[PDB]
């Protein structure tokens, strides 16, 4: 088997398509990019048919199999992408996979997407069946130290002149979410054909621009928008965004609502509102309004702690708490 | 605005205009209807920004100008959930839709009709008529063969084309293909458009054997169907749709003619006889004999024979049970003719009696 890194795929993919590709990792952008590099290069070699299946306890394996045994009316080859369950290849799944690793003919490339194969699961039948007749791409989310260069790089391969400082900034606010950092850059890119992403512009890109997603969530909180709020909370992690960020922002908005609350009649709605550079009216106005201070402190107590656990309880829901908390 | 009319001249129209739509629309405007009154006619309009139905109803009883956008789901259940024969009086009250069925009066929240996204009109480029039933069969005969969610988006819809005085549709998921041609009655130019899933579905819907021989207008990037009072309109899919002629088997040696229902059996039987359904059927044609056995790669079980009219060498070809069955069903005939070549190249099933339609199915890996 060939073990590769996203920035090596396109190469050992140009030399010649293998028979199967295993995109293993926790990062969602990298997985999506690699499966695209593949189906792209592929699609430019007759592979015009594609199909994706989710491997769970409902996978109509027949269809998948029947699919392999199929012949194109326009002689076009085909791709088959398989989405493994969260945990990994199940015990029954190891069976079906095995069957299929045998139906793998030629006008049929195969991709398997998932997390690092459960430590001894690379012993499974199907795996070893492909092991030397395939390629493995490791799509892991880089992190803290390694995140900067991943951005520094990404920028460069986009022919951008990102500043040392501004790189760090972008890293601080999107930290952990590759898709955000990517699309961020894509965006500043168009806002300045100039090509120079200086600190001020990054800041202006994160600040001025309200495309700092958590703000959308922190928004739902004020507006007591639980349902649609949770949705945002969900997506917020189907992008790979790290929670250590959602808190810090809200942990401010919220702190303000405390400063604001402690002055309902100390100085009132447009009086003190025309003071702290928030004037949202309906929002902060809905919050302090519909929401009390007995509730407010609990929320601050909670969040405060949730962001003390992952630092002093490291290793291993406490956000839907806050969500539902700020409401009901 | 204000108008009043029975619960009959309304439910039917109100059912066809919102028929295709109905769910959890995006913006509230997409799940709303467009009510208008002018020249003594109330016009309902529904749309999902892909296609849009528009009913025309001449207001017999008292009417009055105005344009409003009331919800669809709601506005329909109400009138549909009232005493059959009761009249309905609707009037635009500043920002609400006041209704009145006797004294069973409601009030609907409404968005401006100045915000409705009606397929801002475009330019017609062909037009013609033809009995519904004909325009119907053309669909029925090919509809099952259109891809479903293929990345090659043009396949996710049926193609329509006119050349000569023949209208012919063709659908295809790139494994099997379907084609049907019919005589319209008018010599038309030659144009070919791709009507989408939903659009074909809708078009299929309105059709129902009515004394209003469907009028059709193909065009730029739109196509509409005025069937009496209803006027369905759909946008078109754009891309190069495969040439049905480049797939028809080219000079096939092997030919066979069997029984439509006798083969259904054969295949259906072997289908069930196949406990491992992903292996498909296995046909073995030999000089006037058809041994159709459920392909069980690692096994030899029970099969069935048929006394057919064959020609050419003997060959065993694999077949996806379904693909073959849909064809036999579409072919509501008695005797089915077939043209083979190769155990790894397209086959052409088709009725013997006629040639209006023709199908082509790629065999499967044995």
């Amino acid at each position: 088997m060939i073990r590769l890194y996203p920035e090596q795929l396109r190469a050992q993919l140009n030399e010649g398509l293998r028979a199967a590709y295993l995109l293993l990792g926790n990062d969602p952008l990298l997985l999506q990019e690699s499966q695209d590099a593949v189906r792209q290069v592929a699609a430019a070699q007759g592979f015009e048919e594609h199909h994706t299946f989710s491997i769970d306890p409902n996978t109509d394996w027949n269809a998948i199999f029947s699919l392999c045994q199929a012949m194109s009316l326009f002689a076009s080859r085909q791709t088959l992408l398989l989405l493994l369950p969260e945990n990994g290849p199940n015990a029954a799944i190891n069976e079906q996979l095995l069957t299929l690793t045998g139906l793998l003919h030629d006008d049929l490339l195969l991709i398997v997407r998932g997390n690092k194969l459960s430590k001894a699961q690379e012993n499974a039948a199907w795996f070893t069946a492909l092991a030397n007749r395939s390629v493995q791409v490791t799509c892991q989310t880089p992190e803290q130290a390694q995140l900067p260069r991943w951005v520094a790089a990404r920028a460069k391969q986009l022919n951008l002149e990102l500043d040392d400082a501004a790189n760090q900034v972008l890293c601080y606010c999107y930290e952990g979410n590759l898709l955000a950092l990517a699309q961020a850059l894509e965006r500043l890119s168009l806002l300045w054909p100039d090509g120079k992403l200086t600190l001020p512009r990054v800041e202006q890109a994160v600040n001025d621009a309200a495309h700092f997603t958590p703000f959308h969530w922190v928004d739902a909180l004020l507006m007591g928008k639980s349902k649609r709020a949770l949705h945002i909370l969900q997506q917020l992690r189907l992008e790979g965004s790290e929670p250590v960020i959602l808190l810090r922002t809200l942990q401010r908005e919220l702190l303000l609502l405390v400063n604001l609350k402690r002055q309902s009649a100390h100085t009132p709605l447009r009086a003190l509102f025309d003071k702290h550079r928030v004037w949202r009216r309906g929002m902060m106005g809905e919050a302090l309004n519909r929401l009390s201070q007995t509730q407010l402190r609990q929320a601050v107590q909670l969040l405060t702690r949730t962001e003390l656990t992952l630092k002093q309880d490291y290793g291993q829901a406490e956000l839907e708490g806050l969500s539902l908390l700020l409401c009901h | 605005m204000k108008f009043t009319v029975e619960r009959e001249h309304l439910l039917k129209p109100l059912q066809q205009v919102s028929g295709p739509l109905g769910g959890r629309p995006t913006l509230p405007i997409l799940g709303n209807l467009l009510l208008q009154v002018a020249d003594g006619t109330l016009s309902l309009t529904g749309t999902d920004l892909e296609m849009e139905m528009v009913a025309r109803v001449a207001l017999v009883q008292p009417h009055e100008p105005g344009a409003t956008t009331v919800p669809a789901r709601k506005f329909f259940d109400i009138c549909r959930g009232l005493p059959e024969g009761a009249e309905i009086a609707v009037q635009l009250e500043g920002e609400r839709m006041l209704v009145r069925s006797g004294r069973s009066r409601f009030s609907l929240s409404t968005l401006p009709a100045a915000d409705f996204p009606n397929l801002d009109d475009w330019q017609s480029e062909v037009e013609f008529t033809l009995p519904q039933a004909t325009m119907k069969r053309l669909i029925e005969a090919t509809q099952f063969s259109m891809a479903h969610q293929d990345v090659r988006y043009y396949l996710n819809g049926m193609l329509f084309e006119t050349e000569g005085e023949e209208l012919r549709t063709v659908a295809t998921d790139g494994h099997r293909l379907a084609v049907c041609s019919m005589p319209i009655g008018q010599s038309l130019p030659s144009h070919s458009v791709i009507v989408p899933r939903k659009g074909v579905i809708e078009l299929m819907r309105m059709l129902d054997g009515g004394d209003n021989p469907l009028r059709v207008q193909i065009g730029s990037n739109n196509i509409r169907a005025h069937v009496g009072d209803f006027i369905f309109t759909s946008k078109l899919v754009d891309g190069r749709f495969p040439d049905y002629r480049r797939v028809l088997p080219k000079n096939p040696d092997k030919h066979l003619e069997a029984g439509c229902d006798l083969l259904k059996q054969a295949f259906a039987r072997a289908a069930a006889a196949s406990n491992e359904k992903f292996r498909g059927v296995r046909l073995y044609v030999s000089e006037n004999q058809l041994k159709i056995t459920a392909n069980n790669p690692e096994q030899e079980e029970a099969e069935e024979i048929l006394d057919v009219t064959y020609s050419g060498a003997e060959m065993e070809i694999g077949f996806n049970v379904s693909y073959v069955l849909d064809v036999l069903n579409a072919l509501k005939c008695e005797n089915v003719r077939m043209m083979l070549t190769d155990s790894v190249s397209s086959v052409q099933i088709e009725d013997a009696a006629s040639q209006s339609a023709a199908y082509v199915v790629m065999p499967m890996r044995l």
